[PDB]
């Protein structure tokens, strides 16, 4: 079982640009997932994931580039969220619960009256096992062109997501680098929607992160653990998948749930339970 | 010289401060004082642009918002997520990020500075570890340590004395003395009424509006305070 | 259009029972819906429905009753996140997300195994169109006893969702209806399986539920309301979803969209 | 009378009130003074066992926990929604809710209660009106006529006098000394340190321990004050 894995990785092409395209997710999406969960944005991460999925459907019909659809929707979802919260006594997740699942209704509509119900259920759940070769190396593109973005801005997403009152007080614009954070989220959600597709990509920011999250020491390591966690629980989710003739996109957050499982009880942090038990 | 001008904020409906207006000249540990709740930590934040406020401050002829770089705050620690992953190091080179452009990384200058205002604050052995794996006394000094590598003009501290061991309070207090003796104002937001001609040299009496202000020993009176604490309708 | 849709009501068999169901649902959520958004549990909604999967994958499984491993798995999730904030340094919204997302994939591979992916979908978005008589009668049946259990608590409901504190100092058991509401949620959402699906059941709780809220200027007439626009939203939605040959349960949560929007401008209290 | 044994609660690490031992006696108006955030409004939720405390507490030869319905505790105007959808004697007539059992509703002789209430507090002619659009001092009236409607031995406020109108507080001080002359006990966690003599016959300072308690002239000092505010 083992064994053909690897000698189909050889032969077929589809399985390894599906092994790329997961290792590329696993990373790019754990590192990002990281600023979510430490910035208290578990719940954005889940809606904008929802808002993305109209604007690529739209993208699809009109013949424009699927990452353009996906920032236009998911700032329309932004926008309606902030202007629901000040204009009105609905609370914020509330507006936040009817945005995201209106979105997610219209984008199936789009879906629907365009391509096939096929297409619709890959969307929703995967196809790992078929991205072409100029998905995947746009997939790569897009993927690498977030993480030297982090890179460049690392020392400023430090500070905003730990001590926002302190930026303001040094006079640091901390709104430019929110908008950065959910411009690099939908990229990573469209991105996401070729492995556990839309209805999973909230597992695959914020499950590995927490994960590391027990671990790390620091958030360069955070970063590098969240990464591995993922880049991991999406090779061996293709692995059960592909094998065992099961979903792919399940078998990949099932994976990185049962990491955080055995992480909750084995972390060095994790193990001052000795503190609550005397 | 720092210097307000009617400065008010309201964060729902009513006025946390009314018309505040002072002229405050250093070097000095001025002490502001007054019920929790009142305005006291509102005014550091108004002052500083951190929220939005009908008013204007100024630091020497400059403006205060165009003048930041001079400015350090120093923010309560229940504000601060202690399970944050960051050593302590880390949280004090944070400081330094206003002077460091983009496209550009800390050298060994840079970390220099770090473990020097560690070694002042007495925390040089605690450099690689984690904040989380601190008391409150130590963890207040990692954050006057965060301070110190600015070389800010004015310090504004909030609530830095609340709930820490004496030995801290001593480390602190003799490291906020050195910036009085160097030539620069420090504005502390006190969390009582404790010790206050011992640390203060100036009082700012603060309940919505400004009660009194001036000298310690002139302004530190039992009708000021009664006046602020029993909101101008003290009984005897 | 009209005309077509009043013949198919005639002589289709699903469609009657697609009205019927749907009408249902739409009155049932909304009630319930309204407590949700009250007591702010819009989040947690949308886990237990999503946590409800796996209950009722496995019960088919076994051959028992779907609402039986609904509670069951629907709870196993409330419990499972309150244990993940207490024993470790991971938030409250991360841990909704991590458990939802994890019981849903879970839910996933155990239809798999079972059912096919067809069913899955069904679960998941509706099946709206080709309901049976038995899943009918069973709807209603359990619609009916959410409603008579609002009912009978409603004061006991009104209280603790307005002012706890209230209710703690008087003595009342203000956790029993708290999980009293979350067992009428894990009904709602087995009971949605027919018309939006395990995935839209949330949009059929709070849009409804706060279209009403700004109009209401009380608990007894915001469920009216949102019962109202819950039904009224399910009969348009399937009139769309049946003229236009598009998906019936995504049709119902853009109209229960629609009258939000419109509402948010129109309404008295909006415009004051 | 209310006993309290060796009251605390914790906060997460350090203690928010720390071994709360008094007996406190009626017909009285009581007043909980100290700084905001230092015991006060903890020491109300832990006698009544709203959260969870370490100490005991008792009324009349009988425990706080098993007598809920001969007290009415009235809670800070600022934790309560707004937004809410309820009228001005729906919310009034939530202090009658514990009178009333299962399948059994409000009678008239029930909402004579409440219409008698929102003329004690002068509160008739806004019945109908929703509780956000009263103000600050007119909203305290309907708290305090809710708590009327209980018709409670045991009388517990939390700043009831923080933001609101003299109006208003003329109102709901006149009501408070109707209690005391029927023969009621009053405690009030008050705002700040305004007016103490007026309205309080009995004070109890407190910063994480009682800092002093007694009849107001006495414990009312310069010394106390000093010592619960000084901190150190
Ligand atoms: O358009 C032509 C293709 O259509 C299908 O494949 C589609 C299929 O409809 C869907 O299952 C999947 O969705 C994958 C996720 C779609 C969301 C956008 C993904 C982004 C990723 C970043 C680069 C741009 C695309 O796409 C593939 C093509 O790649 C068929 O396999 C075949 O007809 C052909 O290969």
């Amino acid at each position: 079982m083992i064994a053909e894995f690897i000698d189909g990785l050889q032969k077929f092409h589809f399985l390894q640009n599906a092994l790329i395209t997961a290792i590329v997710v696993g990373i790019v999406a754990g590192a990002v997932g990281c600023f979510i969960i430490l910035r208290g944005m578990s719940l954005m991460g889940d809606a904008i994931s929802h808002a993305v999925l109209p604007g690529v459907a739209l993208s699809f019909i009109l013949g424009l580039d699927f990452f353009i659809g996906a920032i236009v929707f998911g700032l329309l979802a932004a926008i309606i969220i902030t202007y629901i919260k000040g204009n009105s006594i609905i609370k914020s997740d509330t507006a936040i619960g009817i945005t995201s699942s209106s979105f997610l209704a219209l984008g199936i509509i789009l879906i629907g009256v365009a391509k096939s119900s096929t297409d619709l259920f890959h969307i929703l759940f995967g196809n790992i096992l078929a991205v072409q070769d100029t998905d995947m190396f746009i997939t790569m593109g897009v993927g690498a062109a977030i993480l030297l973005l982090i890179w460049i801005f690392f020392k400023q997403l430090l500070i905003t997501s730990f001590d926002e009152l302190l930026a303001k007080a040094m006079g640091m614009p901390v709104n430019f680098y929110h908008y950065l954070l959910m411009v690099l989220l939908t990229l990573v959600s469209v991105t996401a929607m070729q492995s556990v597709g839309t209805i999973l990509i909230v597992a695959m920011l914020i499950t590995p992160a927490a994960t590391a999250y027990l671990y790390a020491n620091s958030l360069k390591s955070m970063i590098f653990l969240s990464s591995t966690f993922g880049a991991t629980a999406s090779v061996l989710g293709l692995f059960i998948g592909y094998s065992f003739n099961v979903a792919a996109g399940s078998s990949i957050v099932l994976t990185a749930a049962s990491f955080f499982l055995i992480s909750f009880f084995i972390a060095p942090k994790q193990r001052y339970l000795k503190l609550k038990n005397k | 010289m720092i210097r307000i001008e009617n400065l008010s904020v309201s964060y729902k409906e009513t006025l946390a401060l009314k018309d505040i207006s002072l002229v405050l000249h250093g070097p000095t540990i001025t002490g502001i004082i007054g019920p929790n709740g009142a305005g006291k930590s509102t005014l550091l934040k108004g002052m500083l642009g951190i929220i939005p406020h009908q008013g204007q401050a100024f630091l020497d002829d400059k403006e205060v918002k165009k003048s930041l770089h001079r400015i350090a705050y120093v923010e309560q620690k229940i504000n601060i997520d202690y399970n944050f992953p960051i050593k302590v190091k880390e949280c004090v080179s944070l400081g330094l990020f206003p002077s460091i452009p983009l496209f550009r990384s800390l050298k060994a200058k840079h970390w220099k500075k770090v473990q020097e205002a560690l070694e002042i604050v007495g925390l040089a052995d605690y450099a690689e570890r984690q904040i989380s794996q601190l008391s409150g006394g130590q963890f207040q000094r990692v954050l006057i340590a965060r301070c110190l590598v600015q070389e800010a003009d004015y310090i504004l501290l909030d609530e830095p004395f609340a709930g820490i061991d004496s030995v801290s309070e001593e480390i602190i207090m003799n490291t906020l003395r050195d910036l009085k003796k160097a030539g620069k104002t420090v504005l502390i937001v006190h969390h009582d009424l404790s010790k206050i001609p011992h640390y203060f040299d100036q009082v700012l009496l603060v309940n919505r509006e400004v009660i009194a202000f001036g000298p310690t020993k002139e302004t530190f009176t039992e009708t000021n305070l009664k006046e602020a604490y029993g909101n101008q309708l003290f009984f005897n």
